[PDB]
RNA sequence: GAGUCGGCAAACAGACUUUGAUCCGGAGAUCUCUGAAUGGGGGAACCCACCUAGGAUAACCUAGGUAUCUUGUACUGAAUCCAUAGGUGCAAGAGGCGAACCAGGGGAACUGAAACAUCUAAGUACCCUGAGGAAAAGAAAUCAACCGAGAUUCCCUUAG
RNA sequence: AAUGGGUCAGCGACUUAUAUUCAGUGGCAAGCUUAACCGUAUAGGGUAGGCGUAGCGAAAGCGAGUCUUAAUAGGGCGUUUAGUCGCUGGGUAUAGACCCGAAACCGGGCGAUCUAUCCAUGAGCAGGUUGAAGGUUAGGUAACACUGACUGGAGGACCGAACCCACUCCCGUUGAAAAGGUAGGGGAUGACUUGUGGAUCGGAGUGAAAGGCUAAUCAAGCUCGGAGAUAGCUGGUUCUC
RNA sequence: AUUAAAAACACAGCACUCUGCAAACACGAAAGUGGACGUAUAGGGUGUGACGCCUGCCCGGUGCCGGAAGGUUAAUUGAUGGGGUUAGCGCAAGCGAAGCUCUUGAUCGAAGCCCCGGUAAACGGCGGCCGUAACUAUAACGGUCCUAAGGUAGCGAAAUU
RNA sequence: AGCCUGCUUGUGUAGGAUAGGUGGGAGGCUUUGAAGCGUGGACGCCAGUUCGCGUGGAGCCAUCCUUGAAAUACCACCCUGGCAUGCUUGAGGUUCUAACUCUGGUCCGUAAUCCGGAUCGAGGACAGUGUAUGGUGGGCAGUUUGACUGGGGCGGUCUCC
RNA sequence: CUUGACUGCGAGACAGACACGUCGAGCAGGUACGAAAGUAGGUCUUAGUGAUCCGGUGGUUCUGUAUGGAAGGGCCAUCG
């Protein structure tokens, strides 16, 4: 009944509307910017913006290449 | 009071019918929890004491809906 | 239109009235202190103030303001960037009292049953909250038997 | 020698409403009578209804007739021929129901100016005794011990007034006093006594505990409501033949 | 308070038990408060009541503490069966799919209880049956039985005879 | 607990070997079913079957050939000992954070040990609450606890012959 | 024999506050028996018992909340 948006989770998917328990919407799902419930309010607003989410969602691995190369250094000191 | 913010449920009194028949006058309470709901258009949680029906109101009607006329009748979130 | 200065309270003083008093209606003015009491306190009828305008000679005075909450509005702006909370000012309104009537919320028990527990008493008494001069109800997802009747409330019967 | 009454004068107990039954007395009569209401209003209208004219059966039903049983065969109930609405009495039902009278139960209040604990802040305890721990010193010991002396001033210590109590006697018992007095008695630096302000309350407080105390009231305060509780009990119930 | 000042109550000391802190507990329909601005040498509750010598036996009953994990067991679940209505096929009688509905109630259900152990400064118990010995009433005995077990030190005609 | 595709294991009397089963199917000849023996790999209701036959482009298991209560290849559908696991409903465990909770720290509202809000930390789908339900429950409550009777209590009695 | 320990009743009495209770033929359903007059509606007699309300069961012709049915109710029989 929700309309996922990222894919680096467990079972996080992209384009499939999934039935799942009432409070794992309410909690989890809604509040991160990672869903909306079943409306027809915006879902043909979806289908005009299917090129946006293609820019940011591509870097999102591409800006965790660099960053992962100071993170493997152990240069903290205790 | 144990009143809920959405539907306006409040306790009701009723009887305790025993087994011989006696009545014990009791009273019935709502289920209220206290819940934090969020707003994507205030960006901030509101904080609401509300029957588990009154969610379910919540999540047929939108929070944006429902927080619509809870100040239209003047409550507090 | 001839008397009057209220009564218990009759007298007496000093007076007022045909240039019209007293008296009787309508309208206005005054209206101290308390009391919702409302600037802050408080042991009700007391105590202590502040702000603005004007007047006053080491003292004050005059006329207004100064409660809270609700709604509305303007300005202001925390954690926090945004703007929410909050703050401040303006308007407008509310509070309190009243014998019953009214719509609701909470609700006994003695008693009756020839004991008593289901039941009764009785959704009575009582408490509490609103509203009005009435209130509530009300324009059929109502009844009726294949005929029909059409909102609600009230009285009389069906009927103990 | 059981109850009640000192006496007088006033007051003081079978009512009223609504249903109903019976009697008397009336109107109409196979019919009778209206209720709300209408009314230029005790009239008149209004016959919805109620009762009567037919019963029997649980009932469908049938009707001057059912039931029963496979049985029209056998008994119970009814049946030719007066009722209705007033009015006045006698009863009954439901209401406080002839009057008076409990202990008690419940609901809203009021109250800790008395008392019981507690909290804050104040102050009261004449006078006399006793002589704890610590000190100082001498003497004694390996220093530790340990004995004198001097000092010190402890204590729910002692004796005793105020004060607070209340053990005993007597008086008082219609008292001076709804709990005292007089003579003696207990504590009297403490777990003390007390002023002032405050806190807690009725199946509820508080209690060094007695069911004690919570305003002379306490095995559940006071007050006002339910309420004229209830009373198979008590007492009383008024002119004459 | 107002017929009982005592042997009653309190007490220091003692023991038992609860309580790991948002404590047990208590007052509160609740927030909250007290406990306590304390923290197991503490706090609550129960019983005994300075001190000295001591505090025996009994875990059956009842309570509390722990225990396997079996049997019985609640809402909830709704297997299966039995009905009520009726489309329809059959000339009709009939059954009757599907529904809808009314009952039925297999399985799934925890604590508790049944069961096992410990616990007496837990509430409690510490025999009667006869003849014995004797006498008003007895565990010294042989005892007969019975029970969880039949009173130890002390004391005793007693605040108890 | 259900479900799933290729669905491969059938080792009794006897049969060279095999019966969970029904139909077209009477020859399998598409390297024949490469083969007598047999190397290696699983399993055995024990010497039964499947795969690179040790070599490779070859007649073996003989479709009634014999037996067995239904026969061996061709090819379509299913259940079993069940296989791996996707799709999933039930009871565990420890874990995760995002509900909830905090009578923790820090900020801000604020001149506040209340309270919110922000954030950090902790617990964590537990706790806790609502509702339904079993158990306990003199903590509290409304009550009951008969009559006769040479007074009452104890005993006896109460209906019938 | 193998049922009169019958079915419908029942004139009239006895007892009796009431509820209860006791005694009692002929026609049929129909009967055992006797070959028949006839006897038999339990036992020589008087104790061996329990109201109502709720349920349970089997009938039923009765009722069956718009109608057809059912549910529930009533009646009759019998159980707790």
């Amino acid at each position: 009944e929700v309309i996922l948006l990222e894919k680096v989770a467990n079972l996080g998917n992209l384009g499939d509307k999934v039935n799942i328990k009432g409070g794992y919407a309410r909690n989890f799902l809604l509040p991160q910017g990672k869903a909306t419930v079943a409306t027809a309010e915006n879902v043909a607003a979806f289908e005009a913006r299917r090129a946006e989410l293609e820019k940011a969602a591509a870097e999102k691995k591409a800006a965790a290449e660099a960053r992962a190369a100071q993170l493997s250094e152990l240069v903290v000191t205790l | 009071s144990r009143v809920c913010q959405v539907t306006g449920k409040g306790p009701v009194t009723g009887n305790n019918i025993s087994h011989a028949h006696n009545k014990t006058r009791r009273r019935f309470l709502p289920n209220l929890q206290h819940h934090r709901f969020w707003v994507e258009s205030e960006k901030r949680f509101v904080r609401l004491r509300v029957s588990a029906k009154g969610m379910r109101i919540i999540d047929k009607r939108g929070i944006e809906a429902v927080l619509a006329d809870l100040r239209a009748r003047g409550e507090k979130f």
